[PDB]
RNA sequence: GGUUGCGGCCAUAUCUACCAGAAAGCACCGUUUCCCGUCCGAUCAACUGUAGUUAAGCUGGUAAGAGCCUGACCGAGUAGUGUAGUGGGUGACCAUACGCGAAACUCAGGUGCUGCAAUCU
RNA sequence: GACAUUGUCAGGUGGGGAGUUUGGCUGGGGCGGCACAUCUGUUAAACGAUAACGCAGAUGUCCUAAGGGGGGCUCAUGGAGAACAGAAAUCUCCAGUAGAACAAAAGGGUAAAAGCCCCCUUGAUUUUGAUUUUCAGUGUGAAUACAAACCAUGAAAGUGUGGCCUAUCGAUCCUUUAGUCCCUCGGAAUUUGAGGCUAGAGGUGCCAGAAAAGUUACCACAGGGAUAACUGGCUUGUGGCAGUCAAGCGUUCAUAGCGACAUUGCUUUUUGAUUCUUCGAUGUCGGCUCUUCCUAUCAUACCGAAGCAGAAUUCGGUAAGC
RNA sequence: UUUCUGCCCAGUGCUCUGAAUGUCAAAGUGAAGAAAUUCAACCAAGCGCGGGUAAACGGCGGGAGUAACUAUGACUCUCU
RNA sequence: GAACCAUCUAGUAGCUGGUUCCUGCCGAAGUUUCCCUCAGGAUAGCAGAAGCUCGUAUCAGUUUUAUGAGGUAAAGCGAAUGAUUAGAGGUUCCGGGGUCGAAAUGACCUUGACCUAUUCUCAAACUUUAAAUAUGUAAGAAGUCCUUGUUACUUAAUUGAACGUGGACAUUUGAAUGAAGAGCUUUUAGUGGGCCAUUUUUGGUAAGCAGAACUGGCGAUGCGGGAUGAACCGAACGUAGA
RNA sequence: AGCGCCGUGGCGCAGUGGAAGCGCGCAGGGCUCAUAACCCUGAUGUCCUCGGAUCGAAACCGAGCGGCGCUACCA
């Protein structure tokens, strides 16, 4: 009682029905996987920039 | 394999927190105590009629066990464990290999 | 079935142990023959030869067992039984060479 | 005991040569590939006649040996032993497999059928193409009418269609007849055991003059 | 049984080349990668550390992270019925800059120069590229180019 | 332009055989107290630039040179190949239509270029 | 006679009896094998993916160095030499792009090294995170790149989170070890004991992990033509039959009759191969009986050929009427 | 009915012996502990050891060489 | 080969059979992973429904330009590895024979190897080279340029890195074509036996045989044709007329 | 066909990485009038062939050759 092992028939049609959406990209991507020494400084840099602009347009 | 009886490695003993000397032994499992909760539950379940109530393993397939070294920091007596790969023969005694010797 | 296999494992192991046991008494009685009794000496040689041939056969079966048969648990006792069979084998070999050597043959005359 | 050639006529499988993955093949039945006056010089036999395939198929080594023996015997008997040089320009390297099934009654009781059907080497064949030369024979012009008949007799031992073509080349070379003639009237040819080496304008002038001195003696 | 390892079917892919074996030249280490650069992936068999998987050979991605000896690249992998983003940490020996990106940047600055120039004249720059238009009319003369008549050739053996 | 230090591309740079090399520079070269290393001051280390030599290294040139590199409407639009037909052929396979398109071969040409710093008749 | 007996616990014996089990894949099942967890090359059709009981092989280890760092050197082989010494001992020179070695299978990779020798070492360490492969973007295994420490080596740049890279392995429950010596034992305390938290080990190879022997020719049920044993159908290896060629046999002579080495076919009266139909049944070997059909003709009719004198015989044709 | 029922107790069973460094449960005894408890020693039968038993279950060889023709092998060697 | 009667009992069944009105709209799958899993499930996929945020775009089973990657087809072996045909010229202080020989680091000839230059034929697990078809990315407003602000990161250093302020560059805003609305979420059915055709392709002598790759189909689909046929050719369907 | 075993002196057989032996035969001498028996000695091998791993094996791992034994069932 052998049977079919494997096929890829109809799979591309199934995928291209409502398929091959490219992932939505954004401004400001996620900073995980980035160097922690870079993130730890970028936090302080952004905080200082925000404080400087707030003192500028207070 | 051959592992030396001593090894200089890290010790997280709250006073060392650095690489100190360590005396290396081999880990043995220790006698399984009675009055452990699982043992009490097992005796209670095995008592009476019904026979053996839990599975008992038969289909042994490994030939080896992973060896575990118990390291003893010589300063603060902190003990650590680290496992090695599976080896058939194991040795703590240091008979170091020499290269240019005859058979 | 692994059960039938380990049954014949245990059967051969007890047969090997009693073969070692009735080899060792023949060995010590060979050493205590009082060598004046040369007939009894040769009888003891030919008697332990049969036992070591029986153990040799058992050792070949242990060889095949450790090679192909998937013993799966008892490599240790099969190897220790094999080591005992072979040490009895070289014991018999020392005995049999000691009796086979001749007192004025060239092998005796070169180096005592 | 051998299967008919129609079971292995066509190139259905990839080339399957004897290698370090076979290690157990039957040796080829054809062994001699060059015959006649094989030590004859190049200008002794100008004319070259080819028996060339027209199918993409496989020629068995037994058929090659049979056709070789046929043409050799005919031309040696009715033209002399040393009037031609024949060369088989195919070599059986493809190894034919057979999945031998039992021919007894109740063979299905112990046959297993198509399970593990991978065959065993039992033959050798040469994979030919459209316009691939099978036989090439070089002679003088006084032997043409009989070497054509020898190749025509050898053609019956082969499956498929083969053509007999008179080549415009001088013997077993690659040059045409008048090109070789105008090359050999000068000293830029130099005979070998059976073939001929040519002078090129490339290379060291010392060795080029050491050989072919008649071309440089202008 | 079947075999699908990390380097299955990588025999010719991770071969080095003909006659450029050995160590790699120093420009690969001297090149500077920044976050947002577009880089191509081509693995080097001489460097076994930080290799990409065989799927990413010849793939082009965007840098998102720069480390001591490696580079983080974002690839779009086709899985099922969608693409997923895959973050790869690759040593720079497997990485080269994409030339199409810099050639686009030169086109950008050239278009900027054209616009800044012709803003002073108002001559309708027409900065877009255009495909190969069909060729327009021309008059070809026969002076020294009288047409030479050709004919099909008969069949011949040529062996 | 030569040379030295550090290089980039890594044979147009390599290999084989000869010939030449002002100046300077490199080099060979001379010594073993010291630091140092060897069975061996040969290599390595140190010292002198003194006693000498372009012999070698190195650079350049030569060779119907090998190799390598570039190009060709040289092979060849060939082999192969995407697409099409109720095309051919018993079949094997092969033509045609719209397209893409090699490799070997042959011929011709070439045989390192160049960056930073210093120095030289 | 205070022993037997009787009562309750404890150990042994106990197919006499009770209950249950007695893998999967599979060109039917069984036997065989593992294609069941994995690795290399190929099949695989130049991204990736990709099957068969496809092909050629391999794994359940081994290593305190065969790991890490640094320094020095160059290997296989060949040639030419030197007492004993020769084909092979040790020493010297030249050539040597790797033709060697790198634990193992194969494939990549490596030459002032990744190889060989020497020096020092434990980074084969700690804390958790992110990412790649298999992939459901789950787990496991393996691997990658950083961060925070502590270290090793080296003049230093640097390199080092095991093995140059691709394989070398394991959940819940339970037990046990290490750490915190931290939390709880719930009327309040102290000490044992126990239970918890974090990180490992003890193992499931049918490898995402049941605790498991057979037989039924006395058999039963649910089903299956997803699946065999008849026919039928495709195919024709095998069987049978027929050709083509012509080395030779036939005293002489290839072809009267034959005919090797080869090669092209036909048939479905052989046996296979397959699994399409049929398992809510197509009554299954042979014989008897009875009819018809085919020709690849044994006889009979008429002919042709012969190594046909006659006789007998052999080859072949029209022929299935009988 | 008659005539006979050969060899094998190694295995599997069955059965006889128990002086015992064998194994050896519960109860009991001793030591430690503050106790729960732990560790010892002792430890019946049975296994184990040692005998018997096949009109119990059952089982009851292989290869060479060898006699004035050949054959065969009374005979011999060896494994067992 | 464990009677009969009643009850537990409507015992369980991954298995067989059946499953009751019409019309309208949309519309599949026989594939991935895991399971004592292979006649079944879960999971992802395909499908429906409910919609929600917006209003022509942060698109596309497509091409072009530019730029990568590959190791198949082909080709090659007087290029490596391996296989392989035939001679030629040589070398033996150094293969085996004989001859002249007492022998000689002696001579002649025979035959084997080793080298040189050639020559014939080859490779799924060989290769220098190397396509066609397929395949990745980019073609800008989330962009470019100028100036100078933040940092505990980095540099010898206001040196760079990242994110910024302010200013400038707008409809040819950075190739073509098309967009039928674009994007997003929830929930759930059925399916998880497939089969056929062209082309590539493995096993097999072959098979209406078994097993893969791409695409298109049948299943789920009628219609005209192929007399006849699930798949082929043509063309896909509301009811009618021309 | 599959699986498993075996292949060693003239015959029957052992044989584990530092590496070939047992018995009977065979040869020599002795004893005996002589032959056996007996005594003292000696010799004996392509370890089936081929390749590989190892610094090295008959042994380890592969290719075949030869001979044996087991299975080949449900209809
Ligand atoms: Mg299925
Ligand atoms: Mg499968
Ligand atoms: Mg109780
Ligand atoms: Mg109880
Ligand atoms: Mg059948
Ligand atoms: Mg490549
Ligand atoms: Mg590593
Ligand atoms: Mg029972
Ligand atoms: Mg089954
Ligand atoms: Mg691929
Ligand atoms: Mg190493
Ligand atoms: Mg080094
Ligand atoms: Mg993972
Ligand atoms: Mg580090
Ligand atoms: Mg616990
Ligand atoms: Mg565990
Ligand atoms: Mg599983
Ligand atoms: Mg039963
Ligand atoms: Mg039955
Ligand atoms: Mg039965
Ligand atoms: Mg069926
Ligand atoms: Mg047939
Ligand atoms: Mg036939
Ligand atoms: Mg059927
Ligand atoms: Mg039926
Ligand atoms: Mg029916
Ligand atoms: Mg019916
Ligand atoms: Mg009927
Ligand atoms: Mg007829
Ligand atoms: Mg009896
Ligand atoms: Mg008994
Ligand atoms: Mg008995
Ligand atoms: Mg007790
Ligand atoms: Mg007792
Ligand atoms: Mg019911
Ligand atoms: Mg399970
Ligand atoms: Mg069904
Ligand atoms: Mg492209
Ligand atoms: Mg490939
Ligand atoms: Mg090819
Ligand atoms: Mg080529
Ligand atoms: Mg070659
Ligand atoms: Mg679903
Ligand atoms: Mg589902
Ligand atoms: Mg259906
Ligand atoms: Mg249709
Ligand atoms: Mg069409
Ligand atoms: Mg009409
Ligand atoms: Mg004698
Ligand atoms: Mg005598
Ligand atoms: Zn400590």
């Amino acid at each position: 009682a052998k049977s079919k092992n494997h096929t890829a028939h109809n799979q591309t049609r199934k995928a291209h029905r409502n398929g091959i959406k490219k992932p939505k990209t954004y401004k400001y991507p996620s900073l995980k996987g980035v160097d922690p020494k870079f993130r730890r400084n970028h936090k302080h840099a952004l905080h200082g920039t925000a404080k400087a602009l707030a003192a500028a347009k207070k | 394999v051959n592992v030396p009886k001593t090894r200089k490695t890290y010790c997280k003993g709250k006073t060392c927190r650095k690489h100190t000397q360590h005396k290396v032994t081999q880990y043995k499992a220790g006698k399984a105590s009675l009055f452990a909760q699982g043992k009490r539950r097992y005796d209670r379940k095995q008592s009476g009629f019904g026979g053996q109530t839990k599975p008992v393993f038969h289909k042994k397939a490994k030939t080896t066990k992973k060896v575990v070294l118990r390291l003893e920091c010589v300063k603060c007596k902190t003990r650590a464990q680290l496992t090695l790969k599976r080896c058939k023969h194991f040795e703590l005694g240091g008979e170091k290999k020499q290269k240019g010797q005859a058979l | 079935s692994q059960r039938k296999l380990q049954q014949d494992i245990d059967k051969l192991l007890k047969k090997v142990k009693e073969g070692i046991e009735d080899f060792d008494d023949i060995y010590e009685k060979f050493q205590s023959t009082d060598p004046s009794n040369s007939s009894h000496r040769e009888k003891l040689e030919s008697d332990l030869k049969r036992e070591i041939k029986k153990l040799q056969k058992h050792r070949d079966q242990i060889k095949t067992w450790l090679s192909k048969e998937d013993v799966k648990d008892k490599q240790s006792v099969l190897m220790t039984n094999r080591r005992l069979i072979e040490n009895g084998m070289e014991r018999f070999k020392s005995v049999e060479k000691l009796m086979k050597t001749k007192q004025f043959s060239k092998e005796a005359l070169t180096n005592p | 005991a051998r299967r008919p050639a129609r079971c292995y006529r066509y190139q259905k499988n990839k080339p399957y040569p004897k290698s370090r993955y076979n290690r157990a093949v039957p040796d080829s039945k054809i062994r001699i590939y060059d015959l006649g006056k094989k030590k004859a010089t190049v200008d002794e036999f100008p004319l070259c006649v080819h028996l060339v395939s027209n199918e993409l198929e496989q020629l068995s080594s037994e058929a090659l040996e049979a056709a070789r023996i046929c043409a050799n015997k005919y031309m040696t008997t009715v033209s002399g032993r040393d009037a031609f040089h024949l060369r088989v320009r195919v070599h059986p390297f493809h190894v034919l497999r057979i999945n031998k099934m039992l021919s007894c009654a109740g063979a299905d009781r112990l046959q297993q059928g198509m399970r593990g059907a991978w065959g065993k080497p039992h033959g050798l064949a040469a994979r030919v193409d459209i316009g691939q030369i099978i036989f090439s024979v070089r002679t003088k012009d006084s032997n043409k009418d009989v070497v054509v008949e020898g190749l025509r007799r050898a053609r019956y031992k082969f499956p498929g269609q083969q053509k007999i073509i008179l080549s415009k080349k001088w013997g077993f070379t690659n040059l045409d007849r008048p090109e070789y003639l105008k090359k050999r009237e000068a000293g830029e040819v130099k005979d070998d055991g059976a073939f001929v080496k040519f002078l090129s304008k490339k290379g060291s002038l010392e060795n080029n003059i050491r050989e072919f001195p008649e071309y440089f003696a202008a | 049984g079947k075999s699908h390892g990390y380097r299955s079917r990588t025999r010719y892919m991770f071969q080095r080349d003909f006659r450029k074996h050995g160590a790699v030249h120093l420009s690969t280490y001297l090149k500077v990668y920044k976050v947002g650069d577009i880089v191509d992936i081509k693995a080097n068999g001489s460097i076994q550390k930080g290799m990409p998987h065989k799927f990413y050979q010849g793939k082009t991605g965007v840098v998102y992270n720069v480390t001591k000896s490696s580079v983080g690249v974002i690839i779009n992998k086709m899985v099922g019925n969608r693409y997923l983003e895959k973050r790869l940490n690759l040593r720079v020996e497997h990485i080269k800059h994409s030339k199409c990106r810099q050639e686009f940047l030169e086109r950008v600055k050239a278009n900027a120069a054209k616009r800044a120039e012709a803003k002073a004249q108002g001559v309708a720059v027409q900065l877009k590229r255009q495909p190969a238009q069909p060729r327009e009319s021309r008059i070809v003369s026969t002076e020294g180019n009288v047409p030479q008549t050709l004919a099909p050739v008969p069949y011949e053996t040529f062996i």
